[PDB]
RNA sequence: CGUAAACCCCGCCCCAGUAGGGAUCGAGGGCUGCAACUCGCCCUCGUGAACGUGGAAUCCCUAGUAACCGCGUGUCACCAACG
RNA sequence: GUUGCUACCCCUCCCUACGGGGAGGGGGGCACACUAGGGGGACUGCCGGCGUAAGCCGGAGGAAGGAGGGGGCCACGGCAGGUC
RNA sequence: GCGGCUUAAUUGGAAAACCUCACCCGGG
């Protein structure tokens, strides 16, 4: 359980939905998966530690991943 | 008029720019391809859109800025009248330094006010009325 | 042989401008030159709401009405 | 050394342009400049 | 108060003008 | 993991178990933004961590906290300090601090100061006017 | 058709017998003969604005940021000279509480080019221009009195004011998008504009276009 | 090699490690929890490191402008802040003085601050530990930017 | 410039007639006569009245 | 007096009358002054109202202007939401 | 050039990818900038068009182009205007 | 800020606790 305040059968799911995307945002994750942006945000962060995400541009608020 | 040699030989030049408040002195001397704004590196400026308009003349000439030292001395007139005085120094400069048409045709068919400053300064505010109102 | 972009739109050249008119002056009477389409030679008096120059390229929606007084 | 033209001195005095303030808000402004040099 | 009138009413208290703000204007120059 | 506790009653309030602790503690009526932060920080618990996977130690840790505050902070940082009946410097909690705020009006109105007076009128207290805004078309008092 | 003469840093191209006019310099690069990139990334070369008319008006210069000094307006028919993305930066300072940041306006382009570079896989300076395209009206209605009831007429929209009221209706979708929702300013200016360019009438802009050019149609 | 080659968050961020990590003297009062870092500011600082953090500052700042002292640290470290109703306009508080001139005690308990009649300037020892840690991270950064090498290792 | 007075076309002519060849189709040298020939204590009505003349001896060499 | 604010950067918040808003009120600590209750100003802790962009109507403004941002100053023992 | 500016120098401290750099004091200078008094400059001046000609439109050049931009000075007579 | 209402007075016109102050009560 990667971020204690997701369950591990949702982010599973965002990890395996981000890669078949082409650029990934806190606010889409959020609207998609019916969760706060904030929870969004230590979820696209966790998969840029891994590896998973490269960002490739950021703001105050929206932060753009690229999957690779 | 702008711009006064300082020494030939070891050539340096002195350039001077202005924008609203702002006053930017330039030394340019020939050294490496390093510029300084007030002792801080040019890619180390922390306002972008300032870092971007001071550095648009140095992109515009290519290799010639690799073999100036650029030493700018700013002071007056907020952030991005900053940027534009010390932008308008080194165009000057440069075009005065190296004796160059062809780069100041460039400057001037990319920005003609480059060379040429700023005339319109700001406008006072009147009596019996919440501002300017001009 | 094409210049407008769309297809329901013909394209048009501001030759000759006319004058003002309107309600506040805002519309300016302008002769336009049809460019590809139908009445591909023909000239017209317009009304054009904006700025305007000569040589200015316009889209005509229509090429029938020269309609022209706004009173 | 020689003359310095020291900065002069501005006095700015701004009143009413109205003994009461009946009718649209104009300001007098009165100006008393020094000119200084060493 | 004021310098040529007492009034007290616009006091002027600049730099070390005393004056009334209306006496002012008659004797600024 | 642990699933966090949705309801976590501290200080005789359901604070939001999925909010941070210092934003959580806030919702008790004694306890503000500044009290909670102050009582995590003195706690050693992290102001930003979840409160509904805290262990209950620390919940009643915090309870205890949030209950007798004066034992902690300064006395600078109560919220009753100097107190005017028995001179101790206190924090109260919800209903023991609503009665205090309420039983100082009713001394003002029992007294009949000007104070009580408008407080009996219903109107402001503080110097104001009411020629003006005046009249509220709100809820004056809160506590 | 022309006897006036013409300013210098025009271009004529002409085709046929029509004069194509620029009022801009496309062809600048350094002293290197090396492009000029919008942003330091996206480059000012293969952008075709497909309008002849709206080809006039979009100044396709190369400049590295987009910040012209507000010098443009003192005379009729300056917005020619302003660039385009800059137009855009300049129609990002609304409402009241935001004129004058522009450093927040460049930030939120800037942000929003390349979440349509990364969604799109084209240039962000070209989707931009399509959707400009796209969402200029080509006609308007005119007030007008037959005796104390103002009604409509249908006139011809200039290029300049087709520019400005696509600009305008892009600049004011995303600020309603993005108003009281959790939605960001970025992401909301980046699928207007890309809706924009695909012409998807969900969008604010081609829906505004769309309405007034059917109230144009009926009260032609 | 010089304070003003490398970028000051980065800087900041290792002096202030580098205090909480070596240098003893610079704690945190006991009445650090219960304030904020000035009068009107509406919540405490969230950082924990925030003593540290502040440390750190001051002694960069009193690199870059060394006679200074704790009044004009204060105009330094001021903020716009709502004064009196909060129904009014805005206007500038200074920070608060008790932080920063414990700081500045602290520092100068550890070795890298002393007094002037002017200000209090940094040491050569705070001269020293500014430009050893300016030059680490200049180190690695400039293996990501290349073109920050003729500011630090001419050819 | 948009307009020029009377007291200027009027002391243009004046000083045109008075010596009619100190002036030629030229700005410098009319501004240069004028200022040697009046009392013209304004830069901006010597230059109008300069100019004034310029334009007298334009159309005074355009009619034969 | 004087290292202005907006601004830039980083972290937290995530559409909810809320980490928005700061009215009202409770306890306390100071400043000016001969004097602060009617009737002053500042600070701490707590308390968290209306309000989710406002009908008919209506005002100002053409470029370094509008708008936003702060600073100095006038009145002034103290106090500016005003000029 | 009693003040204000720092190109040029030297003394010290610090860093050093070892080339060099940065900061402070002192000297030198008035170069740059600034300060203040006087002067020049822009006049529809030139060109294309139009017009009897007052003059208007476009363009160049120009720091500045159409009264360059802001303000002051407030005609004769009124407002049974406002101010004991 | 003005109007109105209330008032011993809420002052008179078209940066207020004293003073200002011109209003009311009481007194010199
Ligand atoms: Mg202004
Ligand atoms: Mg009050
Ligand atoms: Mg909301
Ligand atoms: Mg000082
Ligand atoms: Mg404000
Ligand atoms: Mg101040
Ligand atoms: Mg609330
Ligand atoms: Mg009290
Ligand atoms: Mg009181
Ligand atoms: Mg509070
Ligand atoms: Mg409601
Ligand atoms: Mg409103
Ligand atoms: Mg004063
Ligand atoms: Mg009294
Ligand atoms: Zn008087």
């Amino acid at each position: 359980r990667t971020i204690q305040t997701l369950d591990e059968k949702v982010f599973q799911t965002i990890a395996k939905e981000v890669q078949s995307l082409k650029a990934v945002t806190p606010y889409e994750i959020a609207t998609k998966y019916g969760i706060k942006m904030s929870l969004a945000f230590k979820v696209l962060r966790a998969l840029r530690d891994r590896g998973d995400l490269v960002l490739v541009a950021k703001g105050h608020r929206t932060e753009v991943y690229v999957p690779k | 008029p702008w711009v006064s040699i300082l020494q030939e030989n070891p050539r340096v030049i002195i350039s001077v720019g202005k924008k609203k408040t702002a006053v930017a002195r330039a030394i340019i001397k020939p050294g490496m391809g390093r510029v300084r704004i007030n002792g801080y590196p040019l890619e180390l400026w922390p306002i972008e859109m300032a870092r971007v308009k001071m550095q648009e003349p140095l992109i515009l000439a290519g290799d010639l800025a690799k073999k100036v030292d650029i030493e700018v001395n700013v002071r007056g007139g907020g952030y991005m009248g900053q940027a534009i005085a010390t932008r308008i120094a080194i165009a000057r400069g440069l075009v005065a330094y190296f004796q160059s048409e062809e780069l100041k045709k460039l400057y001037e068919e990319y920005d003609p006010y480059m060379l040429k400053g700023d005339p319109r300064r700001t406008e006072p505010k009147k009596p019996g009325i919440k501002h300017a109102r001009s | 042989v094409k210049f407008s972009p769309y297809e329901d739109a013909v394209a048009g050249l501001v030759v000759q401008i006319l004058g003002r008119t309107g309600v506040a002056g805002e519309v300016t009477q302008v002769k336009i030159r049809v460019l590809e389409g139908r009445d591909k030679g023909r000239v017209l008096t317009r009304n054009v709401k904006g700025p305007v120059r000569l040589g200015d390229i316009v889209m005509l929606r229509e090429t029938e009405r020269e309609a022209r007084r706004i009173t | 050394r020689g003359p310095i033209p020291l900065p002069t001195k501005r006095l700015m005095v701004t009143v009413r342009r109205a003994p009461s303030g009946q009718g649209y808000h104009t300001f007098d402004h009165w100006e008393l400049r020094i000119s200084k040099r060493l | 108060r004021c310098l040529r009138c007492g009034t007290r009413e616009a006091v002027i208290r600049k730099y070390g003008l005393y004056l009334c703000r209306r006496c002012f204007r008659e004797v600024a120059p | 993991a642990q699933e966090i506790r949705a309801i976590v009653r501290i200080g005789d309030t359901d604070l939001d178990g999925n909010k941070t602790v210092a934003y959580a503690l806030a919702k008790i009526r004694g306890i503000g933004i500044a009290t909670a932060y102050a009582i995590c920080r003195k706690l050693g618990i992290d102001p930003h961590a979840t409160l509904g996977l805290l262990p209950e130690d620390q919940i009643n840790k915090l309870d205890w906290a949030v209950r007798n505050l004066h034992e902690l902070a300064p006395a600078w940082f109560l919220n009753r300090r100097k107190d005017p009946e028995t001179g101790r410097d206190l924090h109260l909690i919800g209903s023991e601090l609503v009665l205090a705020a309420k039983r100082d009006v009713d001394l003002m109105k029992k007294l009949k100061s000007w104070k009580g007076i408008r407080h009996s009128l219903g109107l402001k207290v503080r110097g104001q006017r009411t020629v003006t805004t005046g009249r509220f078309g709100a809820t004056a008092g809160v506590t | 058709i022309f006897g006036e003469q013409l300013p210098k840093t025009s271009r004529v191209e002409y085709i046929g017998d029509v004069p194509i006019i620029e009022e801009c310099p496309r062809e600048l690069k350094t002293l290197d003969g090396n492009p000029i990139l919008l942003f330091g990334k996206w480059s000012f070369e293969d952008v075709v604005v497909r309008d002849p008319g709206l080809r006039r008006y979009i100044c396709l210069k190369p400049v590295v940021l987009p910040h012209t000094e507000g010098r443009y307006q003192k005379r009729r028919f300056g917005k020619a000279h302003i660039p385009i993305v800059e137009r855009l930066v300049n129609l990002l300072m609304r409402p009241g509480r935001n004129t004058g940041k522009k450093h927040k306006a460049y930030n939120i382009v800037k942000r929003a080019f390349e979440i349509i570079y990364y969604k799109t896989g084209r240039n962000p300076i070209q989707v931009f221009i399509d959707a400009i395209i796209n969402t200029a009206p080509r006609e308007e209605i005119t007030r007008i009195i037959m005796g104390g009831i103002a009604y409509s007429v249908s006139v011809d929209v200039s290029p300049q004011r087709r520019l400005d009221l696509s600009l305008r209706w892009i600049t004011e979708g995303a600020r309603q998008c993005s108003f009281n929702n959790p939605k960001p300013i970025e992401e909301c200016l980046a699928d207007e504009i890309m809706a924009a360019a695909a012409n998807d009438p969900k969008s604010y802009a081609v829906r505004k276009r769309e309405e007034l050019e059917r109230i144009a149609a009926a009260s032609r | 090699t010089s304070v003003k080659d490398v970028p000051a968050d980065l800087l900041i961020a290792e002096l202030a490690k580098y205090i909480k990590d070596n240098v003893p003297q610079v704690k945190p009062p006991v009445w650090a929890p219960f304030v904020k870092t000035g009068a009107n500011k509406e919540r405490p600082p969230m950082s924990e490191d925030w003593w540290y953090i502040r440390a750190a500052s001051i002694m960069r700042k009193l690199y870059i402008y060394g006679p200074v002292g704790v009044g004009s640290l204060r105009t330094a470290y001021g903020y716009r802040a709502k004064i009196g109703d909060k129904t009014r306009p805005e206007r500038t508080r200074k920070a608060g003085g008790a932080i920063i001139r414990k700081i500045l005690q602290q520092l100068e308990h550890a070795g890298f601050v002393t007094k002037t009649k002017r200000g209090r300037v940094l040491t050569p020892e705070g001269k020293s530990l500014v430009d050893r840690v300016a030059a680490r991270i200049a180190k690695e950064l400039v293996k990501q930017r290349p073109e920050l090498a003729k500011y630090v290792a001419p050819p | 410039g948009r307009v020029k007075p009377k007291f200027i076309k009027s002391l243009a002519e004046k000083l045109l007639e008075a010596y009619p060849d100190r002036f030629t189709e030229s700005f410098k040298e009319n501004k240069k006569a004028v200022a040697e020939l009046a009392d013209i204590p304004s830069k901006t009505v010597r230059n109008k009245v300069a100019g004034y003349i310029t334009r007298l001896v334009k159309r005074q060499k355009a009619k034969e």
